[PDB]
């Protein structure tokens, strides 16, 4: 009885590191490794993973660049999973995927650099805008959740105002009319968390009107500030990204490092039964399957080359750290942030817009 | 070119073939089905797709319909999935594929049969709203729906010149272990008569067990719950008390025949009306995966002209998120039989019960005037 | 002002005067306006410019 | 004993037990939790002693 792992998709520049780790365990339970590269016309995709990797009884799944029906078919006789590289928030459920375990902050989480980048200068007065999608529909729903906390438990104290927020289809017509709905309220505090090819059709219709000027401040989310962003922006924005974002190799050691550093508080249950080899003919669920992805939540090593991986409750990954970001004329300046939880400052020249 | 099927999966009801030619009004869709009626044994996933995909492909079937028996929440996303680049309209029906999904993608076209939580939660506030005693607390798990359910009573508490009123909307945290000395303290703040729920039964049986430990489940309050309790309709964990009601649907009122009926009906009164609207109907693709060249093509729009159509009869009108609009569903008193009766029905906000007044489970009297 | 609950959805909603504040048309309401319980709720009020 | 006094209301209880049978009632009441701001108990000696 030796235990197996495999990867889904194009991680072509990894399949020596999973086996080094290999390696790197039992020196630190035989173990393994597989892989398989994905392929176009998705609907086989789903089909073809299962008689290679649910076929050698599998105990876990990695995934990489919308991830496959693997949310869905692990799912399936309920196989754990540690999936990566992947942002848009629909996976943030607990029902639409049986076990989906990311390593990131999905794109939502982010909502807390805002609160904590406007409660330290006093501002109180904001706006918002969101399309029409579900995962701007949760940083709205997310957004709205925190900000009924800093209400009077010390002893009276206030805390800032949520004024009226806007919503729009994905947008290929113009947006004037909702915007000019806000020009004439009382404040600047803007945010617009919709996406790339979002953010550059609603720059592009409201630099013609000029309520995109001085004393407005801007706190933008992270794929409004890349792609066609900087073909049609006008700076003094404030953008988000991650110390680490789109990248290759410095989190499959910490995924595999989180898969073995729990076997061994699993070996003492008496209730280890495997999952069931065989994709093709499997009616049961493996009763471990569950446990397995659940016991998961108390991984704690500090030691992976991005170091402390733990998840949340929601079971993506905590404690995390961000680039605030700034455009001026054509330069993106940068401030460290958080060191973890706080707040930082680094010399650099913050201008406003205008 | 659209096929029609239909294809039972695996359980003990083979009986739906002596009756699917029974809707021959079908002419004035100007459409024949080609209604092959397979029946496939017990299927895995690898199987589920090898025999929809290789059908869809030889029998070519351009609208399905599914059924199956068994507790497995799951099986309905897989063909939302195929619905979704093979685009094609499929209504899950029995028990299993049927059951509650709640968020999927925007571009497929799979529905189901089924109450969404929304009128789940209505029909709750219509049965306190009858027998006259007004809404209090709400007790909550953080398992996925709350942030929809609390909304709904709280956009119908209010526009309702009636006198509702609200108690302390609790939420709790359950999978801490730690925090024993935490739930407890929270439940122990209540003195209502009425009181909700919505959770999964595992905390169902453990809130439960920990409730009659703080003097709320016995003589005197009546916990309600929607259909998620509503499962393996055969448990009572010795921890549950009597007088639970909830809501649901499962068999009582509808048999597979014409629920199959209702859906080819469902699916063939589609067939008319677009293509008696209009002249052109879908084409009938090569193949659902290996097409290697046929995964660029064209798509069309029937999945608009499935909101408004009936049997010719009773409203069975569909929403564009995907549920019954107007569903047909019981209400239910846990016997002290340890069964569950039928003690109502719904249809276009009504109710009508076996019961006049409430039962008991005498500071209540019956007086009589001229 | 008062609450009619419009057709097509029981729903209440302000009519005229007094709701053509809260429906963020107007910014103050000077008026022989009263004082009852029921508008208190949603709009505040100044003191009494009379008796 | 957990669910037959659970529907006292006064803001004022006596009582009259003893010492394991206090604590027993006590946990009771904490179970339920109806021994916060408020409510005063008056126990004689017999508790005291
Ligand atoms: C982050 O900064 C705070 C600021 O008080 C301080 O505790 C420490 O320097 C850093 N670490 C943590 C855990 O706060």
């Amino acid at each position: 009885k030796i235990v197996n792992i495999g990867a889904v998709l194009s991680t072509r520049k990894h399949e020596q590191m999973f086996r080094e780790a290999v390696n790197q365990a039992n020196k630190r339970i035989q173990l393994q490794a597989t892989s398989v590269t994905h392929k176009p016309n998705a609907i086989q995709m789903a089909l073809s993973v299962c008689e290679d990797l649910i076929s050698s009884q599998v105990y876990a799944i990695l995934v990489s660049h919308t991830p496959t029906p693997v949310s869905y078919t692990a799912g399936f006789y309920r196989i754990p999973v540690l999936g990566l590289t992947t942002r848009m928030s629909i996976y943030s459920d607990k029902s639409i995927h049986l076990s989906f375990l990311r390593t990131v902050p999905p794109y939502s989480h982010q909502s807390s650099v805002w609160f904590e980048m406007m409660r330290v200068y006093n501002w109180n007065h904001i706006i918002l805008l969101v399309s029409d999608d579900h995962e701007g529909r949760a940083a709205q729903k997310r957004l709205e959740t925190l900000l009924e906390e800093r209400e009077s438990k010390y002893d009276n104290k206030r805390g800032p105002k949520a004024e009226k927020v806007l919503q729009f289809d994905p947008g290929t017509k113009n947006v004037t009319a909702l915007l000019m709905e806000a020009r004439e309220l009382e404040a600047r505090v803007i945010i617009l968390s919709a996406s790339e090819d979002d953010a550059a059709t609603v720059y592009r219709a409201a630099a013609m009107l000029d309520m995109t000027g001085s004393g407005y401040v801007w706190l933008v989310g992270e794929r409004e500030i890349s792609g066609n962003a900087l073909r049609y922006a006008p700076d003094g924005i404030i953008g988000l990204q991650l110390i680490n974002g789109k990248n290759e190799s410095a989190h499959i050691s910490d995924a595999v490092g989180v898969v073995a550093q729990a076997v061994h508080e699993l070996l003492e249950k008496e209730n280890i039964t495997d999952p069931p080899r065989g994709c093709v003919g499997n009616t049961n669920i493996w009763k471990t399957g569950p446990l397995f992805k659940r016991v998961l939540m108390s991984s704690k090593y500090a030691d992976g080359v991005t170091g402390r991986v733990e998840f949340n409750e929601d079971g993506d990954r905590k404690f995390a750290q961000y680039s605030i970001m700034n455009l001026q004329n054509r330069k993106l300046v940068q401030v460290g942030i958080y060191n973890g939880t706080h707040v930082i400052p680094n010399d650099r020249k913050i201008i406003w817009p205008g | 070119s659209i096929g029609i099927a239909v294809i039972l999966v695996g359980t003990s009801d083979e009986v739906a073939i002596k009756d699917a030619h029974e809707k021959d009004d079908f002419h004035h869709l100007s459409v024949v089905p080609r209604v092959e009626l397979v029946a496939m044994n017990e299927t895995d996933p690898k199987s589920i797709i090898t025999r929809i995909c290789d059908l869809m492909s030889d029998r070519k079937i351009q609208g399905v319909v599914f059924a199956d028996d068994t507790d497995q929440e799951a099986i309905a996303q897989i063909l939302d999935f195929i619905s979704a680049q093979t685009l094609t309209p499929i209504l899950g029906i029995h028990g299993g594929s049927s059951m509650i999904m709640a968020d999927k993608d925007e571009s497929s076209m799979f529905f189901q049969f089924g109450p969404s939580i929304e009128q789940q939660a209505s029909v709750m506030l219509n049965i306190m709203e009858e027998y006259d005693w007004y809404i209090f607390s709400i007790v909550t798990t953080y398992f996925p729906g709350y942030q929809d359910f609390v909304n709904k009573i709280r956009s119908t508490i209010e526009n309702s010149f009636v006198g509702w009123e609200l108690e302390e909307v609790l939420l709790l945290d359950m999978s801490l272990d730690d925090g024993d000395s935490k739930i407890q303290n929270q439940l122990k703040k209540l003195q209502s008569p009425i009181i909700l729920l919505y959770c999964t039964k595992e905390e169902a049986t453990y809130i439960f067990e920990v409730a009659n430990s703080v003097g709320l489940t016995g003589y005197g309050y009546t916990w309600i719950v929607p259909s998620l309790v509503a499962g393996d309709t055969d448990t009572v964990p010795s921890e549950f008390p009597t007088g639970l009601i909830s809501v649901s649907y499962d068999e009582w009122d509808y048999g597979l025949p014409a629920r199959v009926r209702d859906g080819i009906a469902i699916i063939t009164t589609a067939a008319s009306d677009m293509l008696s609207e209009h002249s052109f109907i879908p084409e009938p693709k090569s193949s659902c995966y290996n097409t290697h060249e046929k995964r660029i093509y064209q798509s069309n729009m029937l999945n608009r002209y499935l909101i408004n159509v009936t049997f010719e009869g009773r409203d069975l009108s569909f929403s564009e998120d995907g549920y019954q609009m107007h569903p047909k569903l019981v209400i239910i008193l846990l016997n002290k039989e340890r069964k569950w009766e039928r003690v109502g029905k719904w249809k276009d906000k009504s109710l009508q019960m076996k019961y006049y007044v409430w039962p008991r489970m005498d500071d209540h009297l019956s007086i009589v005037t001229l | 002002g008062t609450q009619e609950r419009v057709q097509n959805s029981n729903k209440k909603e302000w009519n005229g005067m007094m709701g053509e504040l809260l429906s963020g048309q107007a910014d103050m309401i000077v008026a022989p306006l009263t004082i009852n319980n029921e508008r208190a709720q949603y709009i505040e009020f100044s003191k009494p410019f009379k008796y």
